[PDB]
């Protein structure tokens, strides 16, 4: 299975681009994702991907990232989604963690 | 009739004046008259100009740091202002623009007064206090507030020097922030929520920090038995954190604190580690190997 | 051998007791410790060590920890520090990592600013 077993960091901006450190059990750098996802009532959620690259993989138990984009990145109020890993081979998932994106201030 | 209906009935004849652009207006700041007559302690002026912006539903007008003038009360730790905002109704629920809310910010600092202004405020304004409300940092205001004593107690264990103005300071500080614990939990905090970073709950907090007086206080709640075995993500509990500590001149009390209480020294964490499994070698492993086995 | 491949904080208050995330080549739980450190004029060194239990070593290759207080919590300008593993048998470190201390910032929520503006 998978599982993220700490992060130093659980919100974000909506802007994304913002560096975490995740602590996971043993992992194969070419194939784990970091997928940020928001399920509402609807028939296809919305996702996104952490962005690293396999290097970024340490020594197979910890993967630092930078997060996805929101969706909307003018929301006036915080977002929870969560995010899991998945392996891209056989798509297992780890159990969810809440993720906070929080607004973006867009002045100065 | 008591003073402050005195003033407040005085104040309102000497600002029945102003009005209605001078006091919406906005500061460099952002800091309209009521975020500054907050922050000086004013209490008959902020109960006026409160009572008149908010007949105009502007009460909760957020400074550039995302404050409202009741999340500036907060912050000045002026509990009678607080508990005079929050009953016209002003937003417990809400953060500044660091991610925290009202209660975390009394949590950080001690304000228990404060904490219990908002409490009293709440009830006479309809509004529901979310306890379990997590910061930028993924905690609750009970896990704020543990980390906040957690440092106070580790300071207090090292400065040498009873008459430093520090060391008083810490001593109240101390003092209110297990005040300020006492009231969450009475508020209705849940001790066994977890960090969203690692899920450790307030009793995995002071366990890392051998915090006698909070564990202490943790173990003795109704629900002792239901957390006192929770583990984090790591799969470690309490009990592993304490017997597995840096020196401390609390360490084993702590574990023997926990282990008469009711942890269980045979729980594994995620590599199948017991407490025992994590002690530290030398004499002192030994003694909290014994403590682990020992009745 | 002893490495930081990196660390997910390069600064922190001179208060200590922040969390940083530690990546590091493979230690032993047990034979680590993370020192902060400063060279002084009259030939002293000021260290200060990471605030860690042995479960906060990650499968051999992380350390989470909390800061050491630095040695003047009353400094006005930013104080810069090495930072090291050493391990505790034989002493052996590893390349140092640079750290930023800065100064407490007092009354973030500008409370007192506030008591010192004027009113009509
Ligand atoms: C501010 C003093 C810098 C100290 C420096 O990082 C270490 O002594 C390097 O030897």
């Amino acid at each position: 299975n998978l599982k993220i077993v700490r992060m130093d960091r659980t919100a974000g901006c909506v802007t994304g681009g913002e560096e975490i450190y995740l602590l996971c059990d043993k992992v194969q750098k070419d194939d784990i994702q970091i997928r940020f996802y928001e399920e509402e009532e609807n028939g296809g959620v919305w996702e996104g991907f952490g962005d690293f690259s396999p290097t970024d993989v340490h020594r197979q138990f910890a993967i630092v990232f930078k997060t996805p984009k929101y969706k909307d990145v003018n929301i006036t109020k915080p977002a929870s989604v969560f995010v899991q890993l998945r392996r891209k081979s056989d798509l297992e998932t780890s159990e969810p963690k809440p993720f906070l994106y929080y607004p973006e201030i867009k002045d100065k | 009739k008591s003073l402050f209906q005195w003033q407040v009935e005085q104040e309102e004849s000497k600002l029945a004046n102003i009005s209605q652009d001078q006091f919406l207006s906005k500061d460099a700041d952002g800091d309209t008259f009521l975020h500054i007559a907050v922050a000086q302690g004013r209490r008959a002026l902020s109960y006026v100009l409160a009572r008149k912006m908010n007949a105009l539903h502007m009460l909760d007008i957020k400074e550039h740091n995302g404050q409202s003038a009741f999340q500036v009360a907060v912050a000045a730790n002026q509990h009678l202002i607080v508990q005079d905002l929050v009953n016209i109704g002003a937003q417990v629920n809400t953060t500044d623009c660091w991610g925290r809310t009202p209660l975390h910010v009394c949590a950080e600092k001690g304000h228990s007064q404060v904490l219990q202004a908002i409490q009293k405020g709440a009830v006479g304004s309809n509004q529901f206090v979310d306890l379990e409300a997590t910061n930028y940092d993924g905690l609750t205001p009970l896990h704020c507030a543990v980390i906040a004593h957690n440092a106070v107690v580790h300071e207090l264990q090292r400065n040498q020097q009873p008459h430093s103005p520090e060391v008083q300071e810490l001593l109240l500080k101390n003092k209110s922030l297990v005040d300020t614990i006492k009231c969450l939990i009475q508020m209705g905090a849940a001790v066994e929520a977890k960090d969203r970073k690692s899920g450790r709950t307030a009793l995995h907090l002071a366990a890392e920090e051998a915090n006698l007086e909070l564990i202490r206080l943790f173990l003795e709640l109704p629900s002792c038995l239901s957390f006192v075995n929770a583990k984090a993500y790591n799969g470690n509990t309490a009990l592993h954190v304490a017997a597995s500590l840096q020196y401390r001149l609390t360490q084993l009390d702590a574990v023997r604190l926990l282990m008469r209480k009711g942890a269980d020294p045979s729980t594994r964490n995620l590599e199948n580690e017991q407490p025992v499994h994590l002690v530290p070698d030398g004499p002192v492993g030994e003694q909290i190997r014994r403590i682990l086995k020992g009745k």
